[PDB]
């Protein structure tokens, strides 16, 4: 069976401008392990992003936290980009900071 | 009150070398091992700080207990193929979770040990350590073997033994972490999405364990169909965050109250929205 | 502390 990832955008600690941070990519739910997560600074992506480890839940969907440091400000923005095999093109969730 | 648990992942990948094996330890909702056979060099590695105290004994036992269980799990992703009848140009997944959960007097209540192929269950020890739950035909095949093996009374002497033992000390090492109440730091914000509405949003932040409950009132009555709620996730510290949003008249805002649940904290929040 | 135990299926 193959499930498609639900994605979370969100920040490591509630954001502040000028305060530095973590860009944090929830990525869960999804069959089988094999996932590409990008980090996106206005549209381009951010080289050094790291994840944690491969799990998976009880209903053996698997989950990885993708994370990377950031200074949010008023001006920059954030997404998550995932491409899955269940995913025809690559989904793109932008950071909400209230969300 | 406490659990242990082992989670192995062996994936086939034809045209990407031998198959990858992953193995991830923890201690309740906090990981503490990790094992990655792709490593440049694959060793049990510490991913807690209570645990980086045990000695090489401990990390190269571990490491050359990982690389022996990664090249059994490939040989089982071939059984597997041969039980399904399936071409070895395909790519599957082994999934594995076992470990014990002890009470508060740190004595065994449950063992586990269950699996599946390609996502859907395969074989599981049940609740008695002594009998199997196979979910197919191919898993009845590998139940017919386990029974005569006598597998399940060395898992069982896993469960009762070094797994409730060790599980033991590393509440103890890290009772710090480990045995701390850290309740969610709440609050509520608010956001109108129109003249007629607006939306209530309960925040619960830094809280441990992941093990929690948001749910909005309306005089004292659960909005449970009206509530959206997002799925608890890692805050990338090893704590966890969540929100429940419930979508309200405007000007009614005080008739919802925001109830959060954790065991980290003295007795129930409620919450209201304030300017 | 993991199971040692080099199980077939
Ligand atoms: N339920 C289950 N399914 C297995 N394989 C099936 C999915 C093909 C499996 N292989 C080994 N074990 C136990 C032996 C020690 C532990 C770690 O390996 C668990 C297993 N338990
Ligand atoms: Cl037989």
């Amino acid at each position: 069976i193959q499930r498609t990832p639900k994605i979370q955008v969100y920040s490591r600690h509630p954001a502040e401008n000028g305060k530095s941070n973590f860009l944090n990519c929830y990525v869960s739910g999804f069959h089988p392990s094999d996932i590409e997560v990008d980090l996106l600074k206005n549209g381009e992506r951010i080289e050094k992003v790291e994840h944690s480890d491969l799990s998976f839940s009880k209903d053996w969907s698997f989950y990885l936290l993708y994370y990377t440091e950031f200074t949010p400000t008023e001006k920059d923005e954030y997404a998550c980009r995932v491409n899955h095999v269940t995913l025809s093109q690559p989904k793109i969730v932008k950071w909400d900071r209230d969300m | 009150s406490h659990s242990m648990r082992y989670f192995y992942t062996a994936m086939s990948r034809p045209g990407r070398g031998e198959p990858r094996f992953i193995a991830v330890g923890y201690v309740d909702d906090t990981q503490f091992v990790r094992f990655d056979s792709d490593a440049a060099s694959p060793r049990m590695a510490p991913r807690a700080p209570w645990i980086e105290q045990e000695g090489p004994e401990y990390w190269d036992g571990e490491t050359r207990n990982m690389k022996a269980s990664a090249q059994t799990y490939r040989e089982n992703l071939r059984i597997a193929l041969r039980y399904y009848n399936q071409s070895e140009a395909g790519s599957h997944i082994i999934q594995v979770m076992y470990g014990c959960d002890v009470g508060p007097d740190g004595r065994l209540l449950r063992g586990h040990d269950q699996s599946a192929y390609d996502g859907k269950d395969y074989i599981a020890l049940n609740e008695d350590l002594s009998s199997w739950t196979a979910a197919d035909t191919a898993a009845q095949i590998t139940q017919r073997k386990w029974e005569a093996a006598r597998v399940a009374e060395q898992l069982r002497a896993y469960l009762e033994g070094l797994c409730v033992e060790w599980l033991r000390r590393y509440l103890e090492n890290g009772k710090e972490t480990l045995q701390r109440a850290d309740p969610p730091k709440t609050h509520v914000t608010h956001h109108p999405i129109s003249d007629h509405e607006a939306t209530l949003r309960c925040w619960a932040l830094g809280f441990y364990p992941a093990e929690i409950t948001l749910t909005w009132q309306r005089d004292g009555e659960d909005q449970t169909q009206d509530t959206e709620l997002v799925e608890t996730r890692p805050a990338g510290d090893r704590t966890f965050q969540k929100w429940a949003a419930v979508v309200v008249p405007s000007g009614e805002e005080q008739r919802y109250t925001c109830h959060v649940q954790h065991e980290g904290l003295p007795k129930p929040l409620t919450l209201r929205w304030e300017p | 502390h993991s199971i040692t135990y080099l199980l077939p299926v």
